[PDB]
């Protein structure tokens, strides 16, 4: 739905307005998630393979582990693109058309009469 | 004693002198020498040693009063801080007057005890503040439900308040 913005380059990983952004931590749970996946991918393919499930293949366990944090490293950095410039966008259109989004005074609870429901 | 008077009457203790007309001892009187001389003292060096180990190491605490929040009356709906604060004042408020009401209860129950066969006469004055103080606490948080809260009880109020202005007008 966000594919016929003005300025979209088409195809394009990360754009440099990205580039504005704050990367993630390298340790943050969802990498953290990721390379944990990667090294139960790992050893679910040693035991189908019929391995030692972690003494065999830690070459094969690091280059999962790796992998793994590396996709999503970069994974959750279009993430992060994605969602900052959606909340640009909703803001922007808030800022452009205020006549549509009317900021609404709310009273205090000492006019309303909110009904009361006694539960005799 | 940390209890006071103030917070919890007791009339004073009028007991008769004894007047023994027949010359036989009394055994009651033997057993609660005997009983004070064997029992009583032992237990009073005791505490009192007790309470010189306290005063060594005495130490204090406190009461931890809180001061008045914004109540919900003055802030405006779907504030969730404003709403949040009076809530907990509110809560804190409902056990305050869970245990005015218990302390009611107590006092009303100790006159009872204390006057005995006489506690339809002379106990006016604590039935009369159990009434008042229970008319008060249905008047305030009764028909509120299991989810009770300062939304309920303000409603319960104002309803309260436009049926009586409504009964004024007439
Ligand atoms: C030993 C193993 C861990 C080694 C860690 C080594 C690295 C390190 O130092 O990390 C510190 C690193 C520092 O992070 P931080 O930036 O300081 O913030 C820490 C906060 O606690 C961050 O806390 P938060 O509240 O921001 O959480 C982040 C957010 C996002 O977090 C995530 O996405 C990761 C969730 C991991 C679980 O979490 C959630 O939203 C929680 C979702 C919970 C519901 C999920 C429902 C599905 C079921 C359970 C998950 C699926 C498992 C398999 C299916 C079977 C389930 C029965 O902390 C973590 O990595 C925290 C997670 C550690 C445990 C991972 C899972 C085991
Ligand atoms: C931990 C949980 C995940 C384990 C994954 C690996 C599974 C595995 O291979 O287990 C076997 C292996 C032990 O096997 P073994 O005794 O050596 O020999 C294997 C036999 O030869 C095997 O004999 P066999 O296979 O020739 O014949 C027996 C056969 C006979 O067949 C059967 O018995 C059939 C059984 C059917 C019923 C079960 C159906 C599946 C149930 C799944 C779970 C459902 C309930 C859980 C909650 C809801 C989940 C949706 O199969 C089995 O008995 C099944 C074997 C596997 C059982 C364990 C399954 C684990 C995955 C599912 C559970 C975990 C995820 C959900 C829970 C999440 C937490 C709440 O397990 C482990 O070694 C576990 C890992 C222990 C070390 C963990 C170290 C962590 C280090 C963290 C730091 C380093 C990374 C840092 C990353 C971040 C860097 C930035
Ligand atoms: C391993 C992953 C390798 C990825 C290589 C680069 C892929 C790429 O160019 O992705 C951009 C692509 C299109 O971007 P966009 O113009 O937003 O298209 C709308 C489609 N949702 O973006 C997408 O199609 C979004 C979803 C990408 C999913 C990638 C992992 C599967």
């Amino acid at each position: 739905m966000m594919n016929g913005r003005p300025g979209h380059e088409p195809l394009k990983f990360l754009p440099d307005e990205a580039r504005s952004l704050p990367p993630p931590k390298l340790n943050d749970p969802r990498l953290v998630y990721m390379g944990l996946l990667g090294y139960c991918t790992g050893l679910m393919d040693n035991m189908l393979r019929m391995r030692p499930v972690m003494r065999a293949g830690l070459h094969r366990q690091l280059l999962f582990v790796t992998s793994f944090v590396f996709a999503g490293y970069f994974y959750l950095k279009r993430q992060n693109y994605l969602y900052a410039v959606k909340d640009h966008d909703m803001f922007g259109y808030i800022k452009l058309h205020p006549e549509d989004f009317p900021e609404k005074e709310k009273k205090t609870y000492a006019e309303i009469l909110e009904p009361f429901h006694p539960v005799r | 004693d940390s209890w006071d008077k103030d917070v919890y009457p007791e009339p004073p203790s009028r007991t008769p002198a004894p007047s023994p007309q027949t010359s036989l001892p009394n055994p009651i009187t033997y057993l609660t020498k005997a009983y004070d001389l064997v029992v009583d003292w032992p237990v009073t060096l005791v505490r009192e040693f007790i309470e010189r180990q306290h005063a060594k190491n005495r130490t204090y605490y406190y009461h931890r009063q809180y001061r008045r929040v914004p109540d919900i009356t003055e802030c405006k709906e779907g504030d969730v801080l404003c709403i949040y604060e009076a809530e907990m004042q509110w809560r804190r408020d409902f056990k305050v007057d869970q245990e005015i009401m218990n302390i009611i209860q107590e006092r009303l129950k100790a006159c009872q005890q204390r006057e005995g066969e006489n506690y339809q006469q002379n106990c006016a004055k604590e039935l009369e503040q159990f009434t008042k103080v229970t008319k008060a606490y249905q008047d305030r948080y009764l028909d509120l439900g299991a989810y009770y809260s300062a939304r309920k009880c303000l409603a319960k109020q104002k309803q309260r308040m436009l049926e009586e202005r409504k009964a004024a007008r007439q």
